[PDB]
Order: C-alpha cells, then structure tokens, then sequence
C-alpha cells in the first residue's frame, strides 16, 4: 500500500521496463506526476480493489 | 447509627482474620466441585465451539446473536452494582456503604470476566481479534471508532482495570493489617512476603489524606465511567435502525436494569454470606433493608420507560414501531414479556410490604426471581424486536440450543469459581473503613 | 533515632494533642492512623488539599490528546473510509472514547501519583518492624518524627510524655 | 521485612521499561517470517538466462 | 423590599409584556412557553432536590433544605399562569387545527388513528389539571407540612415527610415524562424520542440546583446570614452541580448521538434546529458554553465550594437554560429567520423575576432557616 | 401494488406510500445533519478510477414471478455452500438473494392471495448502517455505490 499513496517514488515511464540495471533520471519524481496528471491513474486506497 | 454491632476497632481483625486465618472449610470443597465443574462445562462447550463454528448456538441470522450477548448485558449490568457502591456512596456519602462494599467489585471485576470472554467469543473468528485493538499492526491498518462493539472493548478493557485498580487501592488496608497479622499470627511467616501489596504501608498522615482524595477521585472518575460503560453497551443496540432499538430512552433504561440486576444478585450472594458464614454484627440487617430502595428506584425507573416503549407504540411510531411492541406482547414470547414486565414490576410493587421487607428468607427468593426478568430483559429488548423487523421475509423465531444453556450455567460456574476463590483469599469486608465510619473514630468523645 | 511512636488508644486525641506539635515546636512530618481521623487538614496536616490534582493535568490532557489525536490521524488523514458517511471523526461517536479512554490513561495518572507521593513502595521500614507496631490497626492510633532540624531529644519524649502514651518506642 | 527494596521499583519501572523496549525493537514482523531461498524441483537460475 | 423588587420590576416588566401578546403575537406565546416551562423546570428541578433529599436521607445539606420547599408553591401559582397559552393553544401545537386528520384539506396526516386518542385539546385541560392534583398536593402535603414541624413539632417529624415519598414520589416522574411528551415533545410531532421526558426533567433537576445555591451565595453576601451556612455545604451542591451536569449531558448527548447516527426522519427536529439558521451557531456556544465551562471551572476543589462562585454559577447556569431551551421551543416559528425578538427575553427575565418574587415574599411570610428541626445542629455546627 | 387506472392517476406513488417531509426534498439525495463534511465531498473516497461510474440496480418486479434462477447465478458466479434440512431448520440459509414472496387480500375478504414476488439483494446503501458499524473495517462505501 504504501505505493497507492506515495506511488511516484516508483513508478517507471514504460519505455523498457524489464531493466534490471536501471537507475531512473534525476528530477524523476516531477517528470512523473505529469503523467498521473495525464495518463491519470489514480491508485487505489479502498477495500473494494484486491480483497474483493 | 448505621451499623448493629457490639464492637470496637479490634473487634473485626479478629473476625475477618477467623475468615482467613486458617485453609480448612467443607463447603467450600464442595462449592469448588460444582462451580468448577460449571466452569469445566463452560470451557467444554466453548472450545468444542471454535474448532467447529458458531451455528452450533441456537442463532439464525436475523438474531445473529441469542445468549451469548445476551448474558454480556448481564454478566456486566450484574457488575456495575459493586463499584457504584464505591463510588456513588461516597458521592453522596451515605457513610453506610462500608459494611459490604469491599466484596462487590468482586460482584464486578468477577463479572466483568465472563462478561468480556463473550464478545471474544461469540464472534466466530476469535483469533482475529487483535485487529480490533488500535495496535499499530502489521500493515497500515487499525479499528473503526464508529462501532460501539469497539466501544465495549475500551470500556470493558478500561472498567475491568479501573474497577480493580479501584479494588486494589480500595483492599490496601487489609494487606497492611495482613501484612502485619502473618508475623505474628497467621498462615505462615511467608504469607507477610506474599502481602507486598500492601506497598509500603504505614497508615500515615502524609499519604493517607490522597488516599482520600483519591477514593473521592475513582468516585467521581469511574462513575462517570460506569454511566458510558453500561451505556456503550446499550448505544450498540439503540444506535440501530431497528425500531425497538432506535428509541433514546435505553442508555438510562439499560443502566437502571444494571442496577436492578446488581443488587438482584448482590442480595443473593449476601443472603448466603449471612447465614453460614455471616456477619451479623457487621451486615446489619438493616443495611439489606436500605438497600432494596435503589432496587426498588430501579424497581420503578425500569417500569417508567416499558411505559414510554408501550407509550410511544401509541405516540408518534413508525407503523413498524407501532407493530415491534405488539410483538413483545402478543406473539411468540407472550410467556417472556407479559411474565417478564409483570415479574420485574410485581415483585418490587409487591416488596414494598412490611417497611421494605427485611425478612432475610424472602431475600434469596425474590433476589432470584427479580433477576431472571434481568436476563429475559435483554432476550426480550435485544431479540423480540430483531426478528420481526422491517420485512416478514425477516421473520424466524428464535430455538436456543442445548449449548446455550451450557454457556449461561457456565457463566453461573466461572463467576462462583473464581468470585469464591480470591474471596477466600482477600478479605470480605471492607474492614478499613468500618471500623473508621460509624464507629467511635468520631474525634467528639 | 529513625524516631518515635506514641500509643495513643484515644481516637479523638490525634486531632487535639498533635495539633499542638505542629505550633510548638517541629512539624511532624508524619502521623499514624489506619482510617481519615475527620477533619485533620482543617488545621493539621497542613494542606489546602490534595496537590496533585495539579498532576492529574497531565493525565486528562494526554488521554484526550490521544483518543483526538487517535483520529486525526485516523479517520482522515491515513486510512480513512466511507463508512456509512461518517463524516471522518465527527465529535459524537469520538466522545465515548475521548471521554472514556481519557479515565483510564488519566486515572492512572491519578494512581501513579497515589504511588509516588513519598514513594509508596518502600516496604522497607526501619520503623514497621517495631515489636509492638505490628498491632497498629488495633491498639493505638500513632505518631512518628524522622530526625528532622529539632532533632528528636529527650524534650520530645518529654512533650508526648504528658500526650498521654501507652509507651513510646524509640526505633 | 527487608532493608533494601528501595531496589526493587527499579527493576518493576526499568523491566517494564524494558518491556517496551523488547517489544518493539523486536517485532520485524513482517521482515523476519518472509524471505526465503526455497529449493525447486529444477534449479532454474535466472542468473544464467 | 426584598420581595417586591423582583416582582414589582418583573411584574412591571410582565405586564409591559402584555404588549407581546397584543403586538407580534405568536412570537410572545412561545417566549411565554420558553419562559413558564422555565419557571416549571425550576419548580419540578428543586422540588425533585427535596424528594431525594429525603429518600436516602441527607442531614448534611438540611440547612438548604427549607428553601426548596418554599419555592414549590410557585406552581400554583403557575396554573393560573397557564392562560397565555390557551389562547394561543389553537395556534401552537398543530394538532389543534383539526383541518388535517381526515377533513377535506390535501393533508390527511398519520394522526387520525395514532394520536387522536392521546391528544384532542380538552384532553389536553385534563392531561395538565390532572398534574396540579399532583405537584401542587405534594405543596400542599409538603410545604404545609415542612414549614409546620418548626412552630408544631410533631411526634413523627420526618416520616410524614417520607410518606410523600412512598406514594407521591413515583407518580412525580410519571407526570414529569408525560408533560414533556405533551408540552415539549409536540411542537414538531413530526418526532418521536423516549429519552425527551427525562431530558426535560433533568434539564431541570440540573437548573434549579442553581438557583437554590446561588440564593444562599446571594443571601449570604449582605443577607440575613453570612458565616452560619459554611462552606462545605456548598462542597456537596458542586458534588449535585457535576453529578448531575453529567446526568444532563448525558441525556443531551444521547439524545445526539443516537440520532446523528441514524438520520431517521424524526431527526427533522435537527435538520431545521441544529444546521441550518444560525443556530449550529448556538448549539456550539451551547455545549462549549453548557457542559465545559461549569465542568472545568468548578472542578477543583480549592475554590469549588467558595459562595461568590458558585453563586456566579447560578446565573451563567440558569440563565443558559434559556439558551438550552430556546433551542426547542422557538425554533420551530424562527426556522426561516433566526431573528430572536426583544418579546423573546422580557418573559425570561420577567418570569424569572415574578417566581422569584413570590418566592421571598413566602419566605418573607415566614421563616429562612427552620427554627427547630433534626439535625439541623449536626449540619450547622459541621 | 398499483392498477392501471391508479397508475394512470397518480404516477408518484412509490413515494405516496412514504413521501418525503412537509417541505423539504425528495428523498434520494436527502441531505444528512452533515453535508459539508460528507464524505463523497472529501477526497478520500472520491479519488480513485472508480467515481466515473456509480452502480445501481433496479428490477422490473412488473416481471418477475419465482422463476428462482435470480438466486442460482448468484450461487456459482459469486460462490456459496449449501445447507443441510437438519441446519436451516434453525432458519439460516447461504442463498443471499432472498426472493420473498408475500400475500395480499382485501383484509381477508374471500382469501384471495394475489401474491407478489420480489427479489431483495443488499441494497448497497449510501448512508448504510451496516458500514458504520463494523468495528473493524469490513466493510466501506466503496466507490460507486457499491458498499463491499
Ligand atoms: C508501485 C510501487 C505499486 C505497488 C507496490 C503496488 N501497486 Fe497496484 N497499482 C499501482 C499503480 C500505479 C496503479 C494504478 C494504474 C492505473 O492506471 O490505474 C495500481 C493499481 C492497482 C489496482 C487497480 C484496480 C484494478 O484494476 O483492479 C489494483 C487491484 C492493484 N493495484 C493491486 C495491487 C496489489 C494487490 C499490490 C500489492 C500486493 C499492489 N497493487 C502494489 C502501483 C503499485
Ligand atoms: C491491495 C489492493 C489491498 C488493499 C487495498 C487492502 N488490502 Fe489488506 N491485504 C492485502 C494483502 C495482499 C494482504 C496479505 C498480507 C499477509 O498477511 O500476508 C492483506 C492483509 C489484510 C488483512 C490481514 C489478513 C491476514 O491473514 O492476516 C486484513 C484484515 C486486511 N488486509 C484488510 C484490509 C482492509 C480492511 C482494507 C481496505 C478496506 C485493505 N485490507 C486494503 C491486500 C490489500
Ligand atoms: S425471481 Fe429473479 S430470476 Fe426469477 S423472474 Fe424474478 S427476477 Fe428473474
Ligand atoms: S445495511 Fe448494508 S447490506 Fe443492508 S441494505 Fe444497507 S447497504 Fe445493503
């Protein structure tokens, strides 16, 4: 869970993200909001989403 | 005067020491067979229970819950009557309390025991209980504060530590005059070094005017706390939409039938610590007699509000309320509450006889009898409005099982098993301030 | 020279004798009673009144701090959940418990003091071992002197020698 | 009775300090009772592809 | 003198307050409601003191004890007091109308068979005159009787006192729940709560422990008496104030909590009370202003049992009663404006003033303190 | 129950049984003592890829008449256990789609049943007492109406 609140310490841009060897840019974090700004993800918090 | 005794200050140490002094009782050896073997069928039907799930008590799902719950209401409307004893007596400091009061936190704490096994166990998944404590757990997870089932655990984790802790303080005098006894008399010279409870005591100035304040303090500081315990316990089922629920007047209602079950038991218990192993000197029979009014208030306060119930049927229901009440009268339990109501209002506008009825023998059984309304009480309040509740779809009597009745007997077991044992063990009499009350402790001599 | 003890089997005189002793002379730090002898501190044992409800402050304030903090942080902030449309720790349903868990973390606050003043727990008592303390709750109501300024002398067993003393020990 | 149970506050407050403090400097709860190097049928070795 | 100044300016003031019920006239019925149940609280509050005051029998408040006793008789004088609202009575409750319950309005509201029975407005005279066989016999069995064993002293002194409470003791909490189920509770019927009758009676009970105090703080300071009531009687009307602040708070917290929980339609007395109209505004200053203060502020005892205090008390604390009231009875006219009238305010200070004139002009009749009496030695040389 | 000459009379009659207040609004979307700190106005249940689409499900109970298959879906999509005669004898059942069935005379006049059929699922409610009440949180409004 503590990816569904603080995701944008993670998540990578999808352009090959099977790398292992991948240490992400600087300035990473405010390169990401501007896609959960537009690709709008919206992680979840609640019940409903794995425990059903 | 308040007390019937011919004594002095030394009187009672030699007698309460005569009831602790030496391990050698028949009855006892007997009560212990019959209680622990209740205690024994208790835990034998209570284990037999989660290795295999709860429908094995007599609840369908519209009554979820029966008597197990049922008997929570009871098993701690049973206990506040011994700490108010303690406190509210001080309150008002009625200077009368002192003959009985040292024994009835037992009443409670004892009470309050098989009272908390309950909601740990007539959930299914007992296991999983922890999680209901705001423990910082093992993911970002804690309770929800809307739900007075939690409510209940802080209160009851809360008033089985402040009723002690209130019992504890309240008994110190005893391990003193223990303390001090097992030196010179008594069991052995290694029951002093088991009476370190005593803490240090002395009896002196510097620390004997906090005790005051602070038997005032728990006075004025677990009433308040007794008058949310036993209410938490009733806002669980009136913060309900359920229509025999959802009526305001019950927190008042509930707290009143804790009373009138209370002392319903205590006179039961002082009746047999009377007769055998007694206190006639000490348990005037006058004390009983001032006693059964805050019964009998509470013989009258209960009936006021089954008035409000079959009023507001009459005032202003829902077409449902109007019904929920008919219900409880006519219907399946016509034998509960036509006896019930009539059990519980009879008998108190039946007591009122012969200046309150002092007579000790009508004690035990009227005690009794105005206690079993207590536990139809709450098997009429909680259940005869939770079937027949907002559909017919939702209709089902209630058929309690074999096992049901093991688990109240049980509770009978447990209570007796382990209020005896300390008891035997403790002091009964809250020796401290008898002699410090009525007596001649009074500086105008 | 721990002290003294006076048996005192009046139970009116400890209000009247040791209210002399406290004006002439030293302050008798300590008195021996088991039960309220009844209106002492009116001009005895010197004290407006208890002290530390001064020390339940703190007792009330972190219990209500908790229960109100416990949901704060609770039912908005982290985790919270559409129960019911609770509006998120909405005073009513937080009262029983920010009344209620308040009494127990601040009553024992309350109990703690109780076992601190003068520290309770010293059952080591180079006094209680008297030969003839050990009948304190029966035979006399007594009094006591640790080896304060006015140090305990023979004046002193000469002041409670006409305080009319069954005997007087000298630990 | 005995002398010096002015000790004795000291190991009823420090122990149950220390009953604390065990507590939780010890839970790893969720840290301890997770990992592990289980043995497979085959070792696949995703080291080598 | 001391008996006609509250009477002659309350009176003066009553009687100015004659032009509400000619001018702006459904406001001053309703300020007259808020007003004469006031002065009922603090009849049916300290009258219920000398009941339990007797029951588990207290020698250590007696010489507040006579002082109640003269104030019940006021509720006579209530009856004829009642008149104000008859009048109005047709325009009040909303079920006097008799437009509604199957004439041909478009409104046939669920009364018909339900409440009919319980309420039709000549009911209504019985339902109330039965009551003044009731709190006024128990003056006329009571004062008649308390201000009698001092010039008479009788064999049985007490225990025609406790005869009173064996069999007039119950019948008082019946009427006392009644009477709000058919004064208070009835304004919007639309409502249905059991706890009502208590929270009216303890509502009560809470005030007119008060009043009787602060009488004494009053009469103590340049009264007839300063040092012969001491201090630690006081001691236990604070020890009344708190156990019964909480049996207030209790009540008016529970009939909160139960009924934010639910949102039931009977919560509509909130929905137009408690949010909307400037008044979420004075629920606010109400509790913060109702239960904390005087819990926090009497508190500890180093000043606790001081009488200017508590006397201070009286007033914030019966003075509220207003404000905890008109949180019930006029609301219900003001939903749309909450705009408090100055009609609103001459019948409090005027009632208040008009009991309290009757009050010492009794008291000027005959005794303060009871001139013999049992333990009354006991409670003085304390 | 409801004819067609009635139906053509009074369309608002679902409400007729039970309308809303004196003045006061129609009684979906009824405001509770709180509305400002609702907690659809707060963030916390409001922000998730779920808010776009709020479930409901009616029944068109014009038909519906104990074809019983309501139930049985219910029972193998979102799976259940049986039970046996001697354990629902004590009258709980595993069959979460109640589909209660219910008689209406004319107040007894020739026992004429005319019956109704209804199913009745939880009804996943917004204020939902159910939801406040277990203390430990199993149950939520969550997204969408859909209180799971
Ligand atoms: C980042 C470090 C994550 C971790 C660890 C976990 N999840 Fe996740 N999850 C993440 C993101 C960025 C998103 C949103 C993507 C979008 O565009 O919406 C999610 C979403 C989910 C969902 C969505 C709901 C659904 O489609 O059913 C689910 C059920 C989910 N995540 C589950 C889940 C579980 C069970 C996790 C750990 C055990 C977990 N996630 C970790 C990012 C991250
Ligand atoms: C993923 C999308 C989850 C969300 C959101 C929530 N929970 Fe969770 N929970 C999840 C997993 C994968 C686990 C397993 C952890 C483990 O112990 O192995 C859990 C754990 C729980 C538990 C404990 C179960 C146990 O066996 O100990 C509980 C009681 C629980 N979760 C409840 C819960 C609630 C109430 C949530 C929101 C309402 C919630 N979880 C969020 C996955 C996910
Ligand atoms: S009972 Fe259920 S499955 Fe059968 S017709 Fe009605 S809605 Fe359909
Ligand atoms: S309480 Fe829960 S299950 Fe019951 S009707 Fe409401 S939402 Fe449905």
């Amino acid at each position: 869970l503590e990816c569904h609140r603080q995701p944008e310490l993670y998540l990578r841009p999808q352009s090959e993200i099977t790398t292992m060897g991948y240490q992400p840019p600087a300035d990473y974090i405010e390169r990401n909001l501007e896609r959960i700004r537009k690709e709008g993800i919206r992680p979840p918090t609640n019940c409903s989403a794995c425990h059903y | 005067v308040l007390v019937q005794g011919g004594l002095t200050f030394h009187d009672i140490t030699e007698l309460v020491a005569q009831h602790t002094e030496k391990k050698t009782p028949k009855a006892w050896w007997a009560a212990f067979s019959v209680a622990f073997l209740g205690m024994l069928t208790l835990v034998a039907m209570l284990a037999y229970q989660v290795w295999n799930g709860v429908g094995v008590w007599g609840n369908n799902i519209p009554v979820g819950w029966g008597w197990p719950i049922v008997n929570f209401v009871f098993w701690v409307g049973i206990g506040h009557a011994g700490t108010l004893i303690s406190a509210i007596l001080f309150l008002f400091r009625q200077r009368w309390r002192t003959s009985i009061n040292r024994a009835a936190e037992a009443m409670t704490i004892f009470a309050v025991i098989c009272a908390l096994i309950f909601p740990t166990f007539h959930v299914g998944r007992v296991w999983a209980i922890y999680w209901t404590l705001p423990i910082p757990n093992q993911m970002e997870m804690w309770p929800q504060f809307k739900s007075p089932l939690l409510w209940d655990v802080f209160a009851v984790s809360s008033y089985f530590i402040v009723s002690l802790v209130f019992w504890y303080v309240g008994l110190i005098p005893d391990l003193a005059t223990l303390r001090d006894r097992a030196a010179l008399m008594g069991r052995r010279l290694r029951a002093k070094i088991l009476g370190f409870f005593a803490l240090g005591w002395c009896g002196a100035n510097r620390h004997w005017r906090n005790y005051e304040k602070v038997y005032m303090l728990l006075a004025g500081l677990a009433t308040p706390l007794v008058l949310s315990v036993h209410s938490v316990v009733s806002f669980d089922f009136a913060v309900s939409i359920i229509p025999g629920w959802h009526t305001t007047i019950f927190p008042p209602y509930f707290v009143a039938g804790a009373i009138f079950s209370g002392f319903a038991m205590v006179v039961t218990l002082m009746v047999i610590a009377r007769k055998a192993y007694g206190l006639e000197n000490v348990i005037t029979i006058d004390h009983l007699e001032k006693m059964n009014i805050i019964m009998l208030v509470t013989g009258t306060m209960v009936g006021f509000a089954y008035i409000t119930e079959f009023f507001i049927a009459w005032y202003s229901g829902v077409p449902y309320e109007q019904y929920a009440f008919i219900n409880r009268a006519t219907g399946p339990y016509a034998w509960a509450y036509w006896t019930m109501m009539s059990c519980n209002l009879i008998f108190p506008q039946f007591f009122w006889i012969k200046k309150l009825r002092r007579n000790i023998p009508f004690m035990f059984i009227a005690s009794i009898v105005v206690n079993i309304g207590m536990w139809f009480e709450r098997f009429v309040i909680t259940i005869t409005s939770l079937h027949r509740d907002y559909l017919p779809s939702s209709w089902d009597y209630f058929v309690p099982t074999w096992v049901d009745v093991l688990t109240l007997i049980g509770s009978f077991g447990l209570f007796f098993t382990l209020f005896l044992l300390f008891l035997r063990f403790v002091p009964m009499v809250a020796i401290a301030e008898v002699k410090g009350v009525l007596p001649e402790a009074d500086p105008h001599f | 020279i721990y002290g003294l003890l006076a048996e005192f089997s009046d139970p009116a005189a400890l209000l009247h004798a040791a209210r002399q002793v406290r004006k002439a002379g030293y302050r008798h730090f300590d008195a021996h009673s088991p039960f309220p002898i009844h209106g002492m501190d009116e001009a005895m044992g010197l004290g407006n009144s208890k002290v530390a409800f001064i020390t339940f402050f703190t007792g009330t304030i972190a219990g209500f701090a908790l229960a109100w903090w416990m949901q704060w942080w609770m039912g908005a902030v982290d985790y919270p959940l559409n129960i019911s449309g609770k509006p998120f720790f909405a005073l009513p349903p937080s009262v029983p418990i920010i009344f209620e868990l308040t009494i127990l973390f601040s009553a024992l606050a309350g109990v703690a003091t109780m076992l601190a003043l003068n520290g309770l727990p010293r059952p080591y008592n180079p006094l209680f071992y008297s030969k003839n303390f050990m009948r304190v709750t029966d035979d006399g109501f007594f009094l006591f002197v640790a080896a304060s300024d006015p140090k305990f002398d023979p004046t002193a067993t000469r002041q409670l020698l006409e305080q009319l003393g069954g005997y007087n020990i000298e630990v | 009775f005995s002398r010096k149970t002015n000790r004795l506050p000291a190991l009823s407050l420090a122990g149950s300090v220390f009953g604390g403090v065990l507590a939780v400097f010890l839970v790893w709860y969720y840290f301890s009772p997770e990992f592990y190097e289980v043995g497979y049928a085959p070792p696949y070795s995703h080291r080598i592809h | 003198r001391i008996w006609a100044v509250p009477l002659a300016i309350g009176v003066g003031l009553l009687i100015v307050s004659l032009v509400g019920w000619a001018i702006d006239a459904r406001q001053f019925y309703f300020s007259y409601l808020v007003g004469w149940t006031f002065c009922l609280t603090l009849a049916l509050g300290s009258l219920f003191f000398v009941m339990i005051q007797h029951l588990t029998r207290a020698q250590w408040v007696v010489a507040v004890r006579r002082l109640p006793e003269a104030l019940v008789w006021t509720f006579p004088v209530l009856i004829v007091l009642f008149i104000p609202i008859l009048f109005g009575l047709h325009d009040l409750y909303h079920w006097t109308h008799h437009e509604l319950y199957d004439p041909s309005s478009p409104e046939y509201d669920p009364i018909l068979a339900g409440k009919h029975a319980y309420l039709n407005v000549p009911f209504f005279l019985v339902r109330i005159a039965f009551y003044f066989f009731i709190w006024t016999l128990l003056a006329y069995k009571l004062y008649t009787l308390s201000v009698r064993q001092d010039v008479d002293p009788d064999p049985s002194i007490p225990a025609q006192q406790r005869k009173v409470s064996a069999w007039g003791m119950p019948l008082y909490g019946v009427t006392v729940a009644f009477a709000s189920y058919d004064f208070l509770m009835s304004l919007d019927p639309h409502w249905y709560s059991t706890i009502f009758g208590v929270y009216f009676f303890a509502g009560s009970f809470f005030v007119a422990l008060g009043f009787i105090t602060t009488c004494y703080a009053i009469l103590v300071r340049r009264g007839t008496l300063q040092g012969i009531v001491r201090a630690p009687h006081f001691q236990d009307l604070g020890k009344l104030m708190f156990g019964f602040t909480a049996f207030w708070a209790y009540i008016a917290f529970s009939q909160y909590m139960l009924i934010w929980y639910g949102n039931l339609p009977e919560e509509t007395l909130w929905y137009r009370h408690r949010l909307e109209h400037g008044w979420e505004v004075l629920s606010q200053v109400l509790i913060w202003g109702h239960f904390v203060l005087p819990f926090l502020i009497l508190l500890p005892w180093a000043a606790k049992r001081t009488p200017v205090l508590v006397g201070t008390m009286g007033i914030w604390f019966a003075i509220i009663h207003w404000i905890d009231l008109f949180w019930v009875a006029m609301p219900v006219l003001h939903t749309e404006h909450m705009t408090f009238h100055w009609l609103d305010v001459t019948c409090w200070l005027g009632l208040f003033g008009v009991v309290v004139g009757l009050f010492f002009y009794r008291i000027s009749r005959h005794s303060l303190v009871p001139q013999n009496d049992p333990y009354l030695a006991r409670s003085l040389a304390l | 129950l409801a004819t067609v000459e009635e139906f053509r009379k009074n369309p608002d009659f679902a409400k007729e049984a039970e309308p809303p207040l004196e003045g006061l609004e129609p009684w979906d979307q009824y405001p509770t003592l709180w509305e400002e700190n609702h907690p659809s106005k707060q963030p916390a249940f409001q922000d998730s890829d779920y808010y776009r689409n709020q479930w409901a499900m009616v029944i068109d109970l014009n038909a519906c008449t104990g074809c019983n298959a309501c139930i049985v879906a219910c029972d193998s999509e979102n799976n259940i256990p049986m039970v046996g005669k001697n354990e629902v004898g004590r009258g709980r059942e595993m069959h979460w789609l109640r589909i209660d069935r219910y008689f209406v005379s004319d107040e007894a006049h020739a026992d004429d049943p005319q019956i109704v059929v209804q199913p009745v699922p939880c009804m996943h409610c917004e204020n939902a007492p159910c939801e406040s009440v277990c203390p430990v949180a199993a149950t939520v409004h969550s997204p969408d109406g859909l209180n799971e």
